[PDB]
């Protein structure tokens, strides 16, 4: 299929997402009420564990067979 | 306790997989475990399968192979007798009309010519709901508003090798059309409605265009913005006088409003690409009309195989909907490679609609051998401004040599906005610049040169000629056609031309006009006819005499089928001329040094300054494609014919040799031609025969291109 | 400069002379939607307001909007009334 | 492409009885490939035939040629005639020869001349052989209406409706009458009695046995015309039971596991009959324990066979006669009457046999 | 293709070969003992190693409709995150393209299905299982994509306010402050509602928008 350094475990499709830009939020002056907080695309604060980008291992869980 | 593999053997006219989509409704599948006692079960359920086929004489036979661990092997046979056929078709109570001609509308048949396939002697209840409704059809849309259907019977012989079908019907009688009473809330637009409604006294009732007569109600309200309307007709029949009045309630509901628009499935192909092209707009009262327009429009892009539409309605809104455009991306774009008969020699070639979905249109090609080399550019921005204004260029460099030589580069710019929905102008420059040296002398070129001044000696290789021209191009284009790559109905027309404006060396001007025609048969625009011309005319202005390097050449795979490329039109005729550069054996013979006196005929194409071409073109399904990919081969019998003259020949002086003025010499040819869009672009294959042929033409009967 | 074709660009709500008749002070916000549609555009920084905007831009002709714009109270009822002839 | 399945062969056998041919008249274009009843009938000295089409004969029973002919077709251009579709089986008693169609159409022929007595129309094709009986004609049609005329006029008088199931075999049982009555089969696998007057209902029962999951598994109907004797009638089915049910009530006496559409015969205590897979079997009138069985001629496709001479006859559709003795049960002898072969019933009376071919042509043996 | 053998040996040819990167063979050999033994313990882990094959071998459809299967027949199993995220990297990669990527192409503006639905799945999971190891790269991707989603929004409202369609810019950019507030294309929209404010002689309404623009500047 292939022959490359340790192409078993780590994701396909480089790293380009890790650059992405952080997101702030928008001020509302005085006086208005913004609409902002009618969404459902909200990513919740996590401190959650894991790796990022090549660094994951993809390679699935043992099953206790 | 399992089966570890299952087997089908015998079975012809079923698909394996679908025996086992049965064999599974009993519960019987790979893994599963099996009882030996059912195996009769299991071939009862087979067996009775087959009665969908019309085998109703089959058989099934399963067998059970023990495995090792106490697994199973089933493995079916099948025993698939004749099909029952329909011995006759037999319609009761019918007095106006002959059993036959009823009948002949029938998808099912009772008897097949030998002559030509109209059917099978086959059965299938599925088909006999479809006739049924067509003889409701036949009966109701001539008058007969009472027509009902009693009762039917299908029958089978003791043998079960025949079927015979019979139906009972009541005629009742025909009747008159008294009026119409379109009433309800129409919302307005009752002058146009009520012009809808336009009936004859005296006219016999018709269900078919009381059909027509409510869908053009609906898309009347539908043009509007009232795309949900409820539009119900209600005969009232009078056997009294057998008079039927024809009440209609429309009902239109709430103008919607277009939310959004939205585009599925162009995967490459930018967003932009797609809206540019669409007539209804987010934010704007609806319209069928302008919705299907866009359809329309994308259609005639060319960059997609399908392009579907939708209106879903947005859900807790009264009176709003979502635009769907589902569209399947085509490999738009040829490629072409090579190497030459015969050191390096290699030619090359790519062209992109859409290149990386910008819309852009990029072209590139060149060849390089020890002979000549040659490479072009083009790029065209289809949408330079909003519009639909277009900005192209193009740049081009040549240079052939045999000795004969001939250097040629130039440029151009063109600027085309539309005019109307289907219209479109252009207006452009070009520059063109053209170095010729050591050509041998012919008629053909010496008069031309001598037009323009130069007084090159005949019997020599050894004169230039140099030239530079500024020419104004402009054009003109006709489009409506289906789609962009097989289209089914619609025209096209393409006029091209150019004249050199005042400073450039030479004067002349040029004219093309390339057409093509659909007319579609079937009505399901598979069987279609073409019709295709090319035409043609250039000549010079003043004493100035038209070039002859930008002659019109005629017989390729693209002109006139079955001739080799560029071969009709005149012939050189060569002055009898030294050998200034050297006299190679087994060549060179044409008016050389040795002998050769006088002026001597020849077979080398040289082209004409005027062309006619013309072609008609069947179109026909391929027999051996599923009509899962149907859409990307074409198969065409076809008829072509073309000339190419010279209008300044002068008979009187060269009257020992043909008159290449004459336009008569109708080259002609047919056969068949196979086309087939494969991953390297379209390709065509064509075989056909010069039926029709001159003097000096070269026959070319099987043609290969991209 | 000279331009020679562009589509009917046809924006905003479909008023009519009956309709903008219909409505009056006093209206609940279903009254209104029922009489002349559900907006188009609508006010969303903090306020009750609706736009009913008709504009036509029939190719090079010209323009024309009427502008209908109802403000409600907190509690839904049409309290003012501005509609805008032509631009 | 696939070709039939099973066809035992012509068994060899010594022609120790002496049969013989005559007539070969031809009467038309014969009933071809289509499954009708068009068996000849006999009357006097002289015979009826049909055509499958408007063609209509008496031919002299003593030498086969016709005294007199005519045509039922009827015009439907220039130059071109509507076929009769005539398909009912020949009757014959006082002055009338009746027939039937399925163009729905009934005919009543005059004897010595051949021409219409009367016509009318019935309630669809009338598929079924008319009878008559110290009444009015019967007719089994199509639509499961059995439907009553008068005989001097073709008037109908009372009509009976029968459920008509989705898929059923071509054709329809002949009705039988007795003390009154008619006793019928339907297509449904019921064996149905009604009184002649008007039609008046007496009893109905079920014979049909298959009840399969689908059409043709459920295919199962009295497609043979019942028999009635000493107080008792005999019914069969498809792939029904042979029963013996009481003329009175209805209720049955004994079943047998056998099916066939061909109708069977009955003398003294031994009843005859065709299977549906062509077998040959004799049977008790007590209980239809079987008697003998012969079961060498297997989907031939064999006739309805007739008594004659004590030896049952039977046709096939390779044009031969097989000759059946009761002594045994073995094949007396055989002939090979015709090329095309038999799909109609033959005729006996009188000491006279004859039969009719698939392409219109009347034989005569003895 | 495949022998018939015990489960056993069949699956251990199907690691040696995932493990020497041979994903073709090892799809086979999986398939097929998942279709002879579909009910031995091996049920799990040949569905697991099915999906891990299917996406390293760009069979994406295939390796969805395994996910699909896997999430029914075992909606409680304890490496569930594992399959979450694998169908939201899945669409991801789905999303891609090879050509225009060399070229240094913007697929902003594409069709955005295949990120909406990469963006639910990672949401569920990151909602659903916050302790997981996948949950911080999870997290990553999901601040991506809905940038990814919003450039997609304001390259619609670009071309309405090419074409001069002010209603369908307004709405759309309201959109985008409803939907995604926080990102940059919200920003970069902002003033095209303003314009399209003013080009209705709608002013006092674009003051409003206006103000927004002053209060949120560099």
């Amino acid at each position: 299929c292939s022959s490359d350094s340790r192409y078993k475990r780590q994701v396909s499709g480089d790293e380009a997402y890790l650059e992405a830009a952080p997101l702030a939020e928008l001020h509302a002056p005085a006086g208005m009420i913004l609409p902002v907080t009618s969404g459902d695309y909200a990513i919740p604060v996590t401190n959650g564990s894991g790796a990022v980008g090549k660094a994951l291992d993809i390679r699935p869980p043992a099953q206790p067979l | 306790p399992t089966i570890a593999s299952i087997t089908f053997s015998g079975n012809k006219s079923v698909k394996d997989d679908m025996l086992k989509q049965n064999l599974e409704a009993s519960g019987v599948r790979v893994g599963e475990s099996l009882d030996r006692t059912t195996i009769a079960d299991i071939e009862k359920g087979l067996e009775d399968f087959y009665y969908s086929v019309g085998k109703y004489s089959a058989s099934v036979k399963a067998v059970v192979t023990p495995l090792p661990r106490n697994r199973v092997d089933l493995k079916l046979v099948f025993q698939e007798g004749v099909s029952a056929e329909i011995q006759q078709i037999n319609i009761v109570g019918n007095h106006a009309f002959t059993t036959d001609e009823l009948i002949s509308h029938f998808q099912l048949r009772d008897e097949v010519p030998w002559w030509n396939v109209v059917g099978d002697r086959k059965y299938q209840k599925q088909k006999l709901a479809g006739d049924l409704e067509t003889l409701r059809s036949y009966y109701l849309d001539r008058g007969y508003a009472r027509f009902n259907i009693d009762s039917t019977q299908v029958s089978l012989t003791p043998d079960k090798k025949g079927i015979y079908v019979t139906v009972n019907i009541t005629e009742g009688d025909q009747y008159k059309l008294s009026g119409v009473e379109v009433s309800g809330n129409l919302a307005g637009h009752s002058a146009e409605i009520e012009q809808l409604t336009k009936i004859e006294p005296g006219e016999l009732y018709n269900g078919t265009k009381v059909t027509k007569m409510e869908d053009d109600i609906k898309k009347l309200l539908g043009r509007y913005g009232y795309a949900y309307p409820r539009v119900q007709s209600m005969p009232e029949i009078n056997d009294a006088d057998k008079t039927v009045k024809l009440r209609v309630n429309v009902d239109a509901g709430n103008r919607f409003y277009v939310r959004k628009i939205r585009f599925e499935g162009n995967d490459t192909s930018k967003d932009a690409v797609l809206r540019r092209e669409m007539r209804q707009m987010e934010g704007a009262w609806l319209g069928s009309d302008l919705v299907d327009q866009g359809k329309e429009r994308l259609n005639r892009l060319g960059f997609f195989e399908t392009v579907d539409t939708d209106t879903q309605r947005v859900p807790g809104s009264p009176d709003q909907v979502d635009v769907v455009y589902k569209v399947k991306e085509r490999n738009t774009g040829s490629f072409n490679f090579g190497i030459g008969y015969g050191g390096v020699s290699f030619q090359a070639g790519v062209q992109q609609d859409n290149w990386l979905g910008t819309g852009y249109a990029v072209g590139i090609n060149g060849t390089k051998n020890d002979y000549q080399t040659y490479a072009e550019l083009s790029v065209t921005n289809p949408y330079f401004t909003v519009d639909g204004v277009s900005l192209g260029g193009r740049l081009f460099y040549n240079d052939f040599q045999a000795d004969y030589t001939n250097k040629s580069y130039g440029t151009d710019v063109t600027l085309g906005f539309p005019i109307n929905e289907y219209n479109s102008l252009r207006a452009g420059l070009g520059y063109v610049h053209n170095s010729l040296s050591n050509m041998q002398p012919q008629v053909a070129m010496w008069r031309y040169l001598y037009s323009m001044g130069e007084h090159p000696s005949t019997s020599d290789q050894d004169n230039s000629f140099k030239t530079d021209d500024f020419t104004f191009n402009y054009g003109w284009t006709y489009n409506k056609l289906d789609r962009g790559y097989f289209p089914t109905d619609g025209s096209r027309v393409n006029l091209t031309g150019k004249v050199t404006i005042p400073g450039s060396d030479n004067e002349y001007y040029k004219v093309t006009l390339d057409t093509a025609t659909y007319v579609p048969i079937d009505d399901d625009h598979k069987w279609v006819v073409l019709g295709r011309t090319r035409w043609g005319y250039g000549d010079g202005l003043g004493g100035k005499e038209m070039p002859f390097y930008e002659n019109f050449y005629a017989g390729g795979s693209s002109t006139v089928r079955g001739f080799q490329s560029n071969t009709i039109g005149p012939k050189a005729v060569y002055f009898p001329h030294q050998a200034s550069n050297y006299d190679p054996d087994y060549d060179y013979e044409c008016a050389t040094q040795d002998g050769a006196k006088d002026l001597c005929k020849s077979d080398d194409a040289v082209g004409g300054n005027a062309m006619a071409v013309a072609s008609l073109e069947f179109i026909t399904p391929t027999p051996f494609i599923s009509d899962k990919y149907a859409n990307s081969v074409r198969t065409s019998f076809f008829w072509d014919m073309g000339t190419v003259w010279d209008t300044n020949w002068d008979s009187s002086q060269y009257s020992g040799y043909p008159d290449y003025s004459d336009p008569s010499n109708i080259r002609m040819s047919a056969g068949i031609a196979l086309q087939w869009m494969s991953p390297l672009g379209p390709l065509v294959f064509s075989y056909a025969q010069p039926f029709k042929k001159y003097d000096g033409d070269k026959a070319e009967q099987f043609q290969f291109n991209i | 400069e000279r331009v020679v074709y562009r589509p009917d660009i046809n924006q905003g709500n479909y008023l009519t002379a009956n309709d903008v008749s219909k409505i009056r002070v006093g209206m609940t916000q279903q009254q209104v939607a029922y009489a002349l549609g559900t907006p188009l555009m609508s006010d969303p920084f903090g306020t009750n307001t609706w736009f009913y905007v008709f504009r036509q831009q029939p190719g090079h002709e010209g323009v024309t909007q009427q502008t209908l714009t109802l403000t409600f109270n907190s509690s839904g009822v049409l309290t003012n009334i501005d509609n805008k002839p032509a631009l | 492409e696939e070709d039939v399945v099973k066809m035992s062969p012509l068994p060899t056998v010594e022609n120790q009885f002496t049969p013989t041919t005559a007539w070969s008249t031809s009467v038309g274009s014969g009933i071809g490939n289509f499954y009708s009843n068009l068996h000849p009938a006999l009357a006097d000295n002289v015979v009826y035939a049909a055509d499958r089409a408007g063609l209509v004969k008496a031919l002299n029973a003593d030498d086969g040629k016709e005294i007199w002919s005519v045509s039922l077709a009827e015009k439907d251009g220039w130059f071109s005639k509507e076929p009769a579709l005539l398909s009912g089986g020949v009757t014959v008693s006082g002055g009338h020869v009746y027939i039937g169609s399925e163009k729905a159409q009934v005919y009543a022929l005059n004897t010595s001349d051949g021409t219409v007595a009367w016509q009318t129309k019935v309630a669809g094709e009338a598929l079924s052989r008319p009878v008559v009986s110290d009444g009015l004609v019967l007719i089994h049609t199509s639509n499961g209406q059995l439907q009553a005329l008068n005989e001097a006029d073709g008037a109908v008088k009372w009509t009976v409706n029968l459920d008509m199931p989705s898929l059923s075999l071509r054709g329809e049982s002949a009705p039988t009458t007795a003390f009154g009555a008619a006793v019928v089969g339907g297509d449904n696998g019921r064996v149905s009695a009604v009184l002649m007057e008007q039609g008046q209902m007496i009893w109905q029962q079920r014979i049909s046995q298959a009840t399969g999951s689908t059409e043709i598994d459920r295919l199962s109907d009295v497609d043979t015309t019942p028999v009635v004797v000493n107080g008792v009638v005999f019914a069969l089915a498809y792939n029904g039971n042979l029963t013996a049910l009481d003329l009175r009530s209805g209720q049955i006496m004994w079943k047998r596991e056998l099916g066939s559409v061909n109708d069977f015969i009955v003398d003294g205590n031994r009843i005859y009959l065709v299977d549906q897979n062509d077998r040959v079997m004799a049977l008790t009138i007590d209980g239809g324990v079987t008697l003998w069985t012969q079961s060498d001629l297997l989907h031939r496709l064999l006739t309805s066979p007739v008594l004659y001479n004590g030896n049952l006859v039977v046709g096939d559709s390779e044009g031969y006669l097989h000759w059946i003795n009761v002594e045994d049960g073995r094949f007396v002898a055989q002939q090979k009457v015709d090329s095309s072969g038999f799909q109609t019933e033959p005729v006996a009376a009188d000491g006279k046999l004859l039969i009719q071919a698939k392409d219109g042509t009347v034989y005569s043996i003895t | 293709e495949v022998p018939d053998n015990p489960p056993n040996e069949i699956y251990a040819t199907a690691q040696q070969k995932l493990q020497d990167g041979n994903w073709r063979q090892a799809i086979t050999q999986l398939e097929a003992l998942d279709n002879r033994y579909p009910f031995g313990p091996y049920s799990q882990q040949v569905q697991l190693d099915l999906i891990y094959a299917y996406y390293k071998n760009a069979d994406l459809p295939l390796a969805q409709a395994a996910i699909d299967r896997f999430i029914r027949l075992n909606p409680t199993h304890p490496n569930i995150d594992y399959v979450m995220y694998m169908r939201g990297l899945t669409n991801m990669a789905l999303d891609d393209s090879a050509l225009q990527g060399f070229f240094g192409v913007d697929r902003s503006d594409r069709d955005p299905q295949h990120a909406r639905a990469a963006f639910s799945d990672f949401s569920k999971l990151v909602r659903g299982y916050p302790n997981s190891q996948y949950t911080t790269d999870a997290t990553k991707r999901l601040v991506f994509l809905k940038d990814r989603l919003a450039k997609y929004e304001y390259s619609v409202a670009e071309y309405y306010t090419e074409r001069g369609a002010w209603v369908a810019v307004v709405n759309r950019v309201e959109g985008m402050l409803r939907d995604y507030p926080d990102t940059q294309a919200t920003r970069d929209a902002l003033p095209l509602m303003e314009n399209a404010y003013r080009q209705m002689q709608m002013n006092a309404q674009a003051e409003k928008v206006a103000k927004i623009i002053a209060a949120n500047s560099s």
